[PDB]
C-alpha cells in the first residue's frame, strides 16, 4: 500500500550509517525493493536492490565497494548499511517498490529521508 | 493454337487425372490451369503455379 | 557454422 | 507492434515468430503462426520443410512431432491466419511462404527440472523446438548451415473463478481441522493456515509441523512420483492434555532456499535462465491419457507429533496477464 | 548503456501538444518506463512498459518507440502537468534513468 522510509543521519566524511524503509501492504517476495539516490539539483541515480524470492542483490558502480542492502521477512523491511563519504553527503534517498515477477519498473515510492 | 497440361490427382477429384499431351488444347493454359477430359465435352481444372506444366 | 543470435522486428 | 525473428548460418532462409508464449486455455491451445521468407534462387530439387518437436529429454524422446512443408505451397490448404500472416506476408511482400501448426488439447507444458552440481548442455524436462530447415527431401540429412531451430514455450494462467475453499479434518479422539484463505494462490502470495487442536486424550501435543510440498508426477519415469519440500514452518506449540488450541499460520515458497534441493521442477526456461517453482498443471475434467511428459501439484501439509496429519491442496500459477 | 534525454522545454497553460524523446545509445527491447516527479516530492510511475499506460494516470499521456528511440506525448497540457520526467531503462542490470525534462508555464 505505501512504504515509509524510517533512516536518516548526519555523518563526518568516512563514517557509517543505515538506513531502515518499512513496507506496509505488499508481501516481501512478490516484490523487488530497490533504493534510488537523488542528489541535490541532479538526476535520480540508482543504488543497490535486492530481490528476495531469488536472494541476490546488485550494486551501483560507485556503491559496491562501501554499501551493503539486506532486507527483513519477518516485518517487510529493507535495511541498507552505508559508509558514506563527502560526494554522497548530500544526496536524499528513495525507497521503491517494483513487481517481482515479469517487472522491473518502480510503482510506488516513498517520502525520501536525506542523508548529509 | 497452344495449351499444356499434366496428369494430377491430388486434388478436385471431380474432374482430373486426365492424359497429358492431348490433341484438344487445354481449357486454360498461370496459377490454374483447366484441361478437358479424354473423351467427353467436360472441362477439369487443376492448379499449376508449382512447376511450368510439361507437355 | 553457428546459429546467429535471435533478432527482433518492426511490423 | 514487434515480432521475434530468426535467421540461419549462410543466410539463405529466416523464420519469423510473434510470440514464444503460447498460453494453453483449458478448452483450445494457441496455434503457432510462422512465416518463412525464402530465396529460392536455384531451388530446382530443394524444398522447405517447417516442423514443430516436442521433446522428453534426460538423449530425449518425443512424442508429437509435426512437418510442414512452406514452398512449393501444398494446394487446397487452409487460409492464414490475419493477425501476423498478413501483415508478415504484406511486409515481406515478394517471397513470404507462411506455415502453420496446432497443439493437441492434452501436451503437458513446458517444465524444466533444477539440474544441481551437474550440466549436461540443458536441463531435464520438457520443451518445444520449432525446427525450419530446406532440403531435397524429408527423410534425408540436414546439416547446422541449412536449419533454422527456435525454441518455444506453452503455459497456462490461474482460472479467473475460485474454486471452493480448501479445508480437511481428521480425528475420546482428538480432533484436528484445517483450512486456508482460498483456493488459488500466486508465486509469491503468503499461504496461511487456520488450525484447531481440540484435546480430550491424554497424550499432549508436542510440536506442530507444518510445510509446503509440490509433487511432481512423471509418467514416463514409469509413472514415477517426486515430491519435496519446498516451505518449512516450525513454530513449537504444545497443548494441555485434553485443551482447546486454535491458531494462525504462514508460510511463504521461495527458490533461495530450495536451490540447494535437486530434481525439483521449475518453469519453462528459454536459456539458463531463472525461473519460479513449477506452476500446477491443470488436466481438462481428469482424463489422464498424456503420457508424455511431468505434471505439478501442490498440497500442503499440517503435522502434529505426541510425546496424526491433514494435507490441504491447492493451486500455484500466475494470474491471467 | 548511456540513455539520452533531451533538455528542458517550455509549454502553455492550454492543452497542446509535447513530445519528450529518450535516445537509447545501446538497443533495449521496449523495456522503458516513464516517470514524473514534482519538485519535493517523489516520482510517480507514468507508463508501464512503451505505449503502454498505467492504472490511474489519465488517457492524455501516451507513448511509442521507434527502433532506438522511445517518445512520451501529452495530448492536453493542463496546468497540473507542470513537472519533470525521467526515462529509465531495465533491461539491463545497471538500470540508468535520463537526465529529466522540466516542463515549465509560459
Amino acid at each position: 500500500v505505501q512504504l515509509v522510509e524510517s533512516g536518516g543521519g548526519l555523518v563526518q566524511p568516512g563514517g557509517s550509517l543505515r538506513l531502515s524503509c518499512a513496507a506496509s501492504g505488499f508481501n516481501v517476495y512478490s516484490s523487488s525493493i530497490h533504493w534510488v539516490r537523488q542528489a541535490p539539483g541532479k538526476g535520480l541515480e540508482w543504488v543497490a536492490s535486492i530481490s528476495s524470492y531469488y536472494g541476490y542483490t546488485y550494486y551501483a558502480d560507485s556503491v559496491k565497494g562501501r554499501f551493503t542492502i539486506s532486507a527483513d521477512t519477518s516485518k517487510n523491511t529493507a535495511y541498507l548499511q552505508m559508509n558514506s563519504l563527502r560526494a554522497e553527503d548530500t544526496a536524499v534517498y528513495y525507497c521503491a517498490r517494483s513487481r517481482q515477477f515479469w517487472y522491473s519498473g518502480l510503482d510506488y515510492w516513498g517520502q525520501g529521508t536525506l542523508v548529509t | 493454337t497452344f495449351v499444356a497440361l499434366y496428369d494430377y490427382e491430388s486434388c478436385t477429384e471431380t474432374d482430373l487425372s486426365f492424359k497429358k499431351g492431348e490433341r484438344l488444347q487445354i481449357v486454360n493454359n498461370g496459377d490454374w490451369w483447366l484441361a478437358h477430359s479424354l473423351t467427353t465435352g467436360q472441362t477439369g481444372y487443376i492448379p499449376s503455379n508449382y512447376v511450368a506444366p510439361s507437355d | 557454422d553457428e546459429s546467429c543470435t535471435t533478432a527482433s522486428s518492426s511490423l | 507492434t514487434r515480432v521475434f525473428k530468426k535467421a540461419s548460418p549462410n543466410g539463405k532462409l529466416t523464420v519469423y515468430l510473434g510470440k514464444r508464449d503460447f498460453v494453453d486455455h483449458i478448452d483450445l491451445v494457441d496455434p503457432v503462426d510462422g512465416v518463412v521468407l525464402v530465396d529460392p534462387e536455384y531451388l530446382k530439387e530443394r524444398r522447405v520443410y517447417v516442423t514443430l518437436t516436442v521433446a522428453f529429454r534426460y538423449f530425449r524422446k518425443d512424442l508429437f512431432v509435426a512437418n510442414v512443408q512452406s514452398f512449393p505451397p501444398a494446394p487446397c490448404d487452409k487460409k492464414p491466419l490475419t493477425r501476423l500472416q498478413e501483415r508478415l506476408i504484406k511486409k515481406l511482400g515478394e517471397h513470404a511462404y507462411p506455415f502453420t501448426f496446432e497443439i493437441p488439447p492434452n501436451l503437458p507444458s513446458s517444465v524444466t527440472l533444477q539440474p544441481g552440481p551437474e550440466d549436461t548442455g540443458k536441463a531435464l524436462g520438457v520443451d518445444y523446438e520449432v525446427k525450419a530447415f530446406v532440403a531435397e527431401n524429408l527423410e534425408e540429412k540436414i546439416h547446422k548451415r541449412n536449419s533454422v531451430r527456435l525454441v518455444i514455450r506453452k503455459v497456462q494462467y490461474a482460472p479467473e473463478r475460485p474454486g471452493p475453499q480448501p479445508t480437511a479434518e481428521t480425528t475420546k479422539p482428538l480432533h484436528l481441522e484445517a483450512s486456508l484463505d482460498k483456493e488459488i494462490y500466486y508465486h509469491g502470495e503468503p499461504i496461511s493456515v487456520n488450525v484447531h487442536v481440540t484435546n480430550n486424550t491424554n497424550k499432549t501435543v508436542k510440536k506442530i509441523k507444518i510445510s509446503v510440498r509440490q509433487y511432481a508426477d512423471i509418467v514416463l519415469f514409469n509413472t514415477a512420483q517426486y515430491k519435496v519440500p519446498v516451505a518449512m514452518e516450525e513454530a513449537d506449540d504444545t497443548v494441555a492434555p485434553s485443551s482447546t488450541f486454535s491458531k494462525v499460520y504462514t508460510l511463504t515458497p521461495f527458490l533461495a532456499n530450495n536451490r540447494e534441493k535437486r530434481g525439483l521442477a521449475l518453469d519453462g526456461k528459454l536459456k539458463h535462465e531463472d525461473t519460479n517453482l513449477a506452476s500446477s498443471t491443470l488436466l481438462r475434467e481428469g482424463a489422464n491419457r498424456e503420457i508424455l511428459g511431468i505434471i505439478v501439484s501442490y498440497k500442503v501439509k499440517v503435522k502434529l507429533v505426541v510425546s496424526v496429519a491433514v494435507e490441504l491442496p491447492f493451486t500455484l500459477m500466475h494470474p491471467k496477464p | 548503456i548511456q540513455m539520452t534525454q533531451s533538455p528542458s522545454s517550455l509549454s502553455a497553460s492550454v492543452g497542446d501538444r509535447v513530445t519528450i524523446t529518450c535516445r537509447a545509445s545501446q538497443s533495449v527491447s521496449s523495456a522503458v518506463a516513464w516517470y514524473q516527479q514534482k519538485p519535493g516530492k517523489a516520482p510517480k510511475l507514468l507508463i508501464y512498459s512503451a505505449s503502454s499506460l498505467y492504472s490511474g494516470v489519465p488517457s492524455r499521456f501516451s507513448g511509442s518507440r521507434s527502433g532506438t528511440d522511445f517518445t512520451l506525448t501529452i495530448s492536453s497540457l493542463q496546468p497540473e502537468d507542470f513537472a519533470t520526467y525521467y526515462c529509465q531503462q531495465y533491461k539491463y542490470v545497471p538500470v540508468t534513468f535520463g537526465q529529466g525534462t522540466k516542463v515549465e508555464i509560459k
